């Protein structure tokens, strides 16, 4: 079977301009495990992105955490781009400080 | 005060060229402590938590030997299942396995597990009595017949009730500073006006461990689920977890609403109310 | 610590 990914984009710590933080993209509930996840800065892909080791939940669906160090500003925009066999086109989720 | 040790294995066939991608991870409660990735350069089981680094060379050589034997079994499994299901050799498929044990509050064996999945669906699982198997379909039934004749359950039971629990207890002691410590959620509430007459109250629970938690909203002392939203618990990335629940309320009526937080790290559940 | 023997499906 196939299962589409759930997506959450958020920071590790309360966001505050000028202060170093970590930008996360947590993808879960998907199957198969092959998936493409990119963190974006003003539309452009960030290179120094890492991710957790593949694991899965009780129902066998997979989960992964993608993350990168970053320093938020009032202007710069951040988002997570996800592509999976279940998606007709890449899904973009913008980072919202309040979520 | 119960605890668990669990191993998760995932193998994905790659028909275009080469062997399956194999990834194994080990966890104690919600803490990952080891991993193996067939795509990594070391080709060795590797540490993912400080407290496991205490183990000596014989430990790592042994776990590496065993995890590589695990990957070869899965490789063979992918071939076997492809036949059982009469599937093409051109498609990629996935086998997953998870096993482990739980110790109760008494620190004694509580239960063992050993289950398998093919393409994201239950395939075969060891029942709680650790003596019989649950086979989901006829492919799994053939596996079940083979494992009964070979007495695989007996072998697993011996591991799950003995070795598994013994090592779980050893790890719990070695990494007690973190593994036997609970981190209570750090909580607060935020306010967001959505219109001239409505506002959103969001109740936050941050940096907690373990992951299990419950956030509930009440209005005038009674549970409210309408007009609410709760996100799935997520990893902060530093080993702790986060979650939030929000509710839309009439501006000016914020005081009637309370957020309730239950967590193992809290002697008594917490109650939050907007300023 | 991992289990020692792995039976095939």
């Amino acid at each position: 079977i196939q299962r589409t990914p759930k997506i959450q984009v958020y920071s590790r710590h309360p966001a505050e301009n000028g202060k170093s933080n970590f930008l996360n993209c947590y993808v879960s509930g998907f199957h198969p495990s092959d998936i493409e996840v990119d963190l974006l800065k003003n539309g452009e892909r960030i290179e120094k992105v890492e991710h957790s080791d593949l694991s899965f939940s009780k129902d066998w669906s997979f989960y992964l955490l993608y993350y990168t160090e970053f320093t938020p500003t009032e202007k710069d925009e951040y988002a997570c781009r996800v592509n999976h066999v279940t998606l007709s086109q890449p899904k973009i989720v913008k980072w919202d400080r309040d979520m | 005060g119960s605890h668990s040790m669990r191993y998760f294995f995932t193998s994905v066939s790659r028909p275009g060229r080469g062997e399956p991608r194999f990834i194994a991870v080990g966890y104690v409660d919600d803490t990952q402590f080891v991993r193996f990735d067939s795509d990594a350069a070391s080709q060795r089981m590797e540490p993912r938590a400080p407290w496991i680094e205490q183990e000596g060379p014989e430990y790592w050589d042994g776990e590496t030997r065993k995890v590589k034997a695990h990957s070869q079994t899965h490789r063979v499994d992918l071939g076997t299942l492809r036949g059982y299901y009469n599937q093409s050799e051109a498609g990629s498929h996935t086998v997953q396995r998870m096993y482990g044990c739980d110790v109760g509050s008494d620190w004694r064996f509580l239960r063992g597990y050993h289950q398998y999945a093919y393409d994201g669906k239950d395939y075969i699982a060891l029942k709680e009595d650790l003596r019989s198997w649950t086979a989901a379909d006829m492919a799994a039934q053939t596996t079940k017949h083979k494992w009964e004749a070979a007495h695989v359950a007996e072998q697993l039971r011996a591991y799950l009730e003995g070795t598994c629990v013994e090592w779980l207890r050893r790890y719990l002691e070695n990494g007690k500073e973190t593994l036997q410590r609970t981190d209570a959620p750090k909580t607060h509430m935020t306010h967001h006006a959505v219109s001239d007459h409505e506002a959103t109250l969001r109740c936050w629970a941050l940096s907690f461990y373990p992951a299990e938690i419950t956030l509930t909203w009440q209005r005038d002392g009674e549970d409210q689920t309408q007009d609410t939203e709760l996100v799935e618990t997520r990893p902060a990335g530093d080993g702790t977890f986060q979650k939030w629940a929000a509710v839309v309320v009439p501006s000016g009526q914020e005081q009637r609403y309370t957020c309730h937080v239950q967590h193992e790290g809290l002697p008594k559940p917490l109650t939050l109310r907007w300023e | 610590s991992l289990y020692n023997v792995v039976a095939t499906l």
